[PDB]
């Protein structure tokens, strides 16, 4: 079969079109990166507008990609939520009507569902059970996967999730919104070890997080110290190897109480180039196994909502002609 | 030729169908609830009309202005008909509507279209129907405060009929404006007095492709504060 998958739940339009024996036949992408850089976060309302003017170009754009027409694809899967309420009615409206006026079922998909199984579209997906580690802008939790729609949550954030601290302490270093990718870059260029960041809720055992007191932590260090773009790129080393560290203790500790070998990666801070190495080399001396998407279907995309889209398409999750959006909606809410 | 129009542009929902001079018109008040009922609308007045989705020859939106929440809903419902059935599109505004709706009603010809939209401001319009049926103003739309409206209303003279939740929520909107002022009878735009508009539109080839279809939101200014810089 064929899913188009249409993502609007933040700041980024996507569209693809997933074959479950081809592969991936289309990927559209735009980014509003730049829409909302100048306010220091998304602004709700330019993010639904800049949707309405992506959506349908994107979805032209896809089926001219794949050289493929309507009656190639057999649904329509759109991302239902969480996300920002303006957003995803873009997206869900399209896609519900598109999938009316093609008479093709439609498929509401849950956004860090999305993620979690974007892994699924590289070589050699890992097979259940396993260990994922949702890292986003607004979660970071651990989860026990033993199936679709069997998620069962280790441990979250009780404060800020680790892509909100990278993109907090990135700002408090002068850099453009949001600043996580670009803390990273700046922090390849610092000294291992010149300053030391606390790994938080890493003294008791448990699975939660807690990354706000990193926040405060760096910026008195950029308070107490040079402004030389080294020293800078030195904190940020010090902030990325902190995140990183405390991640991969937290993972151990989940594939340790589980049992199980395999460790799924997801969201936006999967990205990682220091995490993945790091959850890499882990895996290794476990003698199991790391899984991450490429680095485009970490942050917002299309691709992984067509796959999902289609996941869940074969589990039963079709809609009727209502339409509906969650701006809040739990992964353990999603059924089985 | 058949004309499919649906509106959700204010806390009604509608649903109308042109069947060549022959008419199908639903209306509902939605609070809260446009997502739910225009679809299942849609194909109420299609199965009804034992008509499909591919006999339309042109799909009708209100394109604005009204709630944002709602003028997007309306148009990417539209689109996805529209892409999905490969029909063109009429873009309507929401004001012109309720004045062709006056029209309907009372036989209006000149008519001050005020739409609550929220934040002390109203959108405006002045609309008057030509003999031939064909209404004029569409320059005059604007988001507006109260005190603009009275100076506008100071250019204008005569007799005028007044439609929209604008009124409602500023009943004394033209107090000293110099004008007579009647109510229209109208509230809300209704899919139903989009089509006429709709179908001289379509006569004169004003009809676009999906993906020229636009929103007008009127109220521009959405942002908070740029960053220092
Ligand atoms: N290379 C990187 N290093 C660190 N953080 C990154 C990197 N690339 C992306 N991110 C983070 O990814 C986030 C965006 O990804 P994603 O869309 O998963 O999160 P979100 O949409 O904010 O989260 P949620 O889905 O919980 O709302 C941003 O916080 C960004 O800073
Ligand atoms: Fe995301």
């Amino acid at each position: 079969m064929r899913v188009l998958g249409i993502e609007t739940s933040c700041d980024a339009t996507g569209i693809a079109i997933y074959d479950d024996e081809k592969g991936l036949l289309a990927n559209q992408l735009y980014s509003q990166v730049k829409l909302h850089a100048d306010y220091g976060g998304v602004v709700p309302e330019l993010a639904s507008r800049d949707h309405v003017r992506k959506t349908v170009p994107l979805i032209q754009a896809a089926l001219k990609e794949s050289g493929l027409t309507a009656k190639d694809i057999d649904a329509v899967a759109y991302t239902a939520g969480p996300g920002l309420v303006g957003a995803l009615l873009v997206g869900a409206t399209v896609g519900r009507s598109l999938a009316f006026a093609w008479d093709v079922p439609a498929i509401p998909v849950h956004h860090m569902e999305g993620h979690l199984l974007a892994p699924m579209l590289e070589d050699n997906p890992p097979e259940f059970p396993f260990v994922a580690l949702l890292v986003s802008g607004g979660h970071t939790q651990l989860i026990s996967v033993t199936g679709i729609g069997q998620y069962e949550l280790l441990g979250e954030s009780i404060d800020d999730a680790a892509g909100e601290a990278f993109d907090k302490t990135a700002k408090l270093l002068g850099l453009d919104y949001p600043g996580g990718p670009l803390l990273s870059k700046m922090a390849a260029q610092g000294t291992a070890g010149r300053f030391v960041f606390p790994r938080p809720m890493t003294d008791r055992p448990g699975l939660d997080f807690s990354f706000s007191g990193l926040k405060t932590f760096a910026a008195n260090t950029i308070r107490d110290n040079g402004t030389d773009d080294q020293t800078r790129a030195d904190i940020a080393r010090a902030f990325e190897d902190a995140v990183v560290d405390t991640l991969m203790i937290k993972c151990k500790r989940a594939l340790d109480q589980t049992g199980f070998k395999r460790l799924v990666m997801a969201g936006g801070v999967s990205a990682n180039r220091t995490l993945r190495a790091k959850l890499a080399e882990m895996m290794k001396k476990r003698r199991g196994e790391v899984f991450y998407a490429r680095p485009e279907f970490c942050t917002d995309n299309g691709a992984m909502i067509a796959y999902a889209g289609m996941v869940r398409f074969k589990a039963g999750a079709t809609a009727d002609l209502g339409v509906s959006v969650r701006p809040r909606w739990p992964l353990a809410e999603l059924p089985a | 030729m058949r004309i499919l129009a649906i509106d959700t542009a204010t806390e009604a929902c509608s649903v109308a169908l042109w069947n060549d001079g022959t008419v199908n018109a639903h209306f509902e008040l939605c609070p809260r609830e446009h997502t739910q009922r225009i679809l299942p609308m849609v194909q109420d007045i299609l199965t009804t009309s034992g008509t499909s989705l591919t006999d339309i020859n042109a799909l009708a939106y209100g394109r604005g202005p009204g709630s944002f929440t709602g003028v997007r809903i309306g148009i990417g419902i539209a689109q996805g008909l529209a892409l999905g059935a490969e029909l063109p599109m009429i873009g309507v505004s929401t004001l012109m509507t309720m004045a062709q709706g006056a029209w309907r009603k009372n036989g209006a010809t000149r008519v001050l279209a005020a739409i609550d939209a929220r934040m002390g401001e109203v959108y405006w319009a002045e609309y008057q129907r030509d003999e031939n049926g064909i209404w004029h103003g569409e320059e005059t739309e604007a988001v507006l405060k109260p005190e603009i409206v009275h100076e506008r209303m100071q250019q204008l003279s005569g007799e005028w009929v007044t439609v929209g939740t604008g009124w409602q929520a500023w009943p004394d909107l033209g107090k000293e404006s110099g004008l007579v002022l009647r109510d229209g009878e109208v509230l809300l735009p209704a899919a139903e007095d989009m089509l006429p508009i709709a179908c001289q539109m379509f006569a004169e080839g004003k009809t676009v492709a999906v993906e020229h279809a636009e929103p007008v939101y009127l109220r521009n200014n959405v942002a908070w504060k740029k960053l220092p810089g």
